[PDB]
């Protein structure tokens, strides 16, 4: 799915940034541009990040 | 004000999902449409159209009852990357939707506001349609296959 | 990927400002008909109509430039509460819409993409007699009076 | 006997109503066509007929479930002086025309006349419409002034 | 005010006697059909239509003439219980209608209220003809049997 | 599973009266053509042909939500003897029919089903609409004697 | 009675062959809609209206004939779970339904009811066509693959 | 507004229930006030 359609990122491309090295939502954030127009998106990326991290334990 | 406060925040909260769904549904349309599916791309613009005409009776009503309708607040929309995706996007915004109309139905019951209760209901009806074609074309995909699913959805009616 | 990322960036805010425009207008044509003053209703409804047009041929040449429509950003809609400041705030946002559609179109030239441009161009012819319009209705509140010039839309034509 | 008692009187209370309605949307009608007044005339004309046809569904309502419908007892009119005030009386009429129907429609529920029910939901959307018409004309006249509103109520 | 007084008051007791017979008629009416006797339903559904357009005559008469119509004294309605008291009770209604209409047209002689007199003279000619359909029905009864009679009136048409 | 497990248990319930129903009138309206009384045979047809229509709507209705439309458990014709016995024997029907429709639809509304009950309630109309075309032949038998109500049933309309 | 009491039964017996397949094609029918396979759908619709038809001669010939028609008893329906399985509980119902045929035609010959015989072999004629198309289409089922056999069956004609 | 129809009364006027009698009690209150 997308998770932000201003920026035209989804979830996978969230997983994506993370195992590239991002380690937060701010880092996926200026590697992907998520959530930087209307926002109204970040609590779903702020999750599926959450979710990645936790797995990659 | 002749409405009941508490009526006019569930029109609203109605008006709000159709809003969504009027744009999840235009976007997926012409989507389909840019990949060649110009069957699904009719339906799903369709669909668009008939949420539209929903909305446009849900602020007429909150009007009549002198509340303000809430065209401003556009909640998140689930945009799927493929049919599969796109069509169970569109099935979880309606079940959502169907939930909110049983709660917006209930208060108008204990308010007494039957007119209201009827449009409501009258939407109800063609939520659970839509729903209805969306399983439908999901068990469509297991039975035939993707490929068949889609091939069978290339060209219009 | 054809499209230029700026050409989509100017295409995605024009479709943001035809965004607004269909919901204020929706709005207002629905606020003039609770009112009884049927002829502005329908000249509105048309007008947001219109803007849908619009915001369809957008969402077309976005997908087909390989970008995506973005129907998620709504901004600011500018409601009146009489008839004369409805037509001053769709006014207001004509005005900024034409501003943002000759950026864009000037951008389109610099990169070569003659075909959106002729299509801004023609969004812009629409825009511009949409001022036309609004600019005659605020000229005719002054020249007929308002009591006048609301008693000539009660009637629909 | 298959009707409730107290939903044949329900019935019957409605019926009331409607029958006062007519009545008064009708000299209404012919007080708007006496002064020149044409288009207001026409439609109080057509707000009169409807509420006759509502009438004639709680008549045979109220014959089907074994009662017997009373047009015997009219209450009383609320006729106006001039076209703001007729407009009101109207209003004035409606409001409790739907205070009624929704108590009726309570008891209809209670009870299971779920047919009932409808058929007075029914008209509760047609009075609604009606309060709305009424408003939006009161509305008007304080938008557009009373001249010009009488003005535009002239012709057909 | 132009008019003569009683005249008007004339005019008044025409249309009180009109309003009761309205009244009286579509019960009966709905009476018969409820019963089954369509044909006899939906003959009484005409009566009743006929006075109400002598009615709405006689209100836009008096008001012409300045007088104000008398539309909330309603007097006593003749119901039957069966179709025999039925046509009874319309008849009974007609006799005492017609003696106030020849009463009413001698005063408007008197005064000269000629138009008065020619609208009060067509209504005294259709209520002579309900007489004469009334008085032919009852005789029908005896003649037929009731059994008869009422079979004859089973079915519209 | 979307449905209600007591609202599907309901509406096999009407399904089953509706199957009685469908069987019953059809048998009578046969009987009524091979004794030449052509129009209670016709009109009996209809009544059949109708409850078919309810039958099919409530099987849609059923499979939406996941039930299994019970087509396999058939109660108890009423089939009578002569018209008297059979027009008492479809009301007899009739009155059960309309106490479990009632039922079903307290039942629909406690879990907020009004789809369901909306269904429900429309059945309902049409079987009161037969209950009081049965009262009304019952009492025309009354009312005109046996032999001219049978008399006025044997040509078609 | 003119009838043959043997060949009342045989009647009888065909009667409740159809009764059955009449229910048993109708379910299959609204089965294949609520899956979105229409023209299945509407193909099993038409088969269960012929049985109706069939039933309704039986009905006629069996009242002529001044025996009983049946319609109380409902032998077992088969009802399958998916597409290969229902059309091979309709060709095993047909079977069975054709078996019966013959032998009722037997000894309408041997009773000399050349009539009734006339009329069961018209009925055996249609079955033997639906035993036709059952058997095509397990056998397209084998030569297209069942997804490519379903796809064609999903949109109507 | 008409306060008696029958008489024509308004409650200006007032400011009657002899034929139908149907509005005395409104025409006892206008009085009343
Ligand atoms: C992304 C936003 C929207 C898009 C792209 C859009 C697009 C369209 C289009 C293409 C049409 C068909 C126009 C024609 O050719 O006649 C239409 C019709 C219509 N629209 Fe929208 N629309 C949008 C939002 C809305 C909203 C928010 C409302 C109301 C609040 C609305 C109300 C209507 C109505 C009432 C019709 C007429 C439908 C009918 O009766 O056939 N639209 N829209
Ligand atoms: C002041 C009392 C009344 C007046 C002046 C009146 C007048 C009229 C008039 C002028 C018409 C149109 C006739 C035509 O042109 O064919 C009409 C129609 C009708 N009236 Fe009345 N009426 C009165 C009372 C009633 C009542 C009390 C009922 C029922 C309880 C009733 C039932 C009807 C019906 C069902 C129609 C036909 C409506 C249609 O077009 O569907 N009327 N009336
Ligand atoms: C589950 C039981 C049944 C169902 C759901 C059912 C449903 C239907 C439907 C939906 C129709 C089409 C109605 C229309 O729109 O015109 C129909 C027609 C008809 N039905 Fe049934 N039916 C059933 C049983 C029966 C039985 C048992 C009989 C006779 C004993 C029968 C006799 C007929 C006849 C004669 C027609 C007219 C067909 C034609 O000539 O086109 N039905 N049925
Ligand atoms: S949807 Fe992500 S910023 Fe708008
Ligand atoms: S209204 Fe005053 S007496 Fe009739
Ligand atoms: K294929
Ligand atoms: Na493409
Ligand atoms: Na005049
Ligand atoms: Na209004
Ligand atoms: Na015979
Ligand atoms: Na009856
Ligand atoms: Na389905």
């Amino acid at each position: 799915m997308y998770v932000c359609l201003c920026q035209g990122v989804t979830d996978n491309q969230i997983r994506d940034a993370i195992y590239e090295g991002c380690c937060s939502y701010r880092e996926v954030r200026e590697a992907t541009g998520v959530g930087t127009q209307c926002g109204k998106c970040a609590s779903l990326a702020k999750q599926v990040v959450r979710e990645t991290l936790n797995d990659l334990q | 004000m002749k409405g009941d406060k508490k009526v006019i925040q569930h029109l609203n909260k109605i008006l709000g999902n159709e809003l969504i769904a009027i744009n999840q549904y235009f976007l997926h349309s012409r989507m389909w449409n840019d990949w060649g599916l110009k069957r699904l791309g009719a339906h799903e613009y369709h669909e668009s159209i008939d949420e539209m005409k929903h909305a446009d009776k849900l602020i007429e009503r909150i009007l009549f009852l002198e509340g303000l309708p809430n065209l401003q607040d556009l909640g998140k929309l689930l945009i799927g990357e493929n049919t599969q995706e796109m069509l169970q996007c569109d099935l979880n915004l309606e079940l959502k939707a169907t939930k909110d109309l049983r709660e917006a139905i209930v208060h108008c019951e204990q308010v007494h506001d039957y007119v209201s209760r009827d449009l409501l209901k009258d939407i109800l009806e063609s939520e659970e349609e839509h729903i209805d074609y969306l399983e439908t074309q999901l068990g469509l995909i297991q039975k035939v296959g993707l490929e068949n699913y889609l091939q069978s959805h290339m060209h219009e009616d």
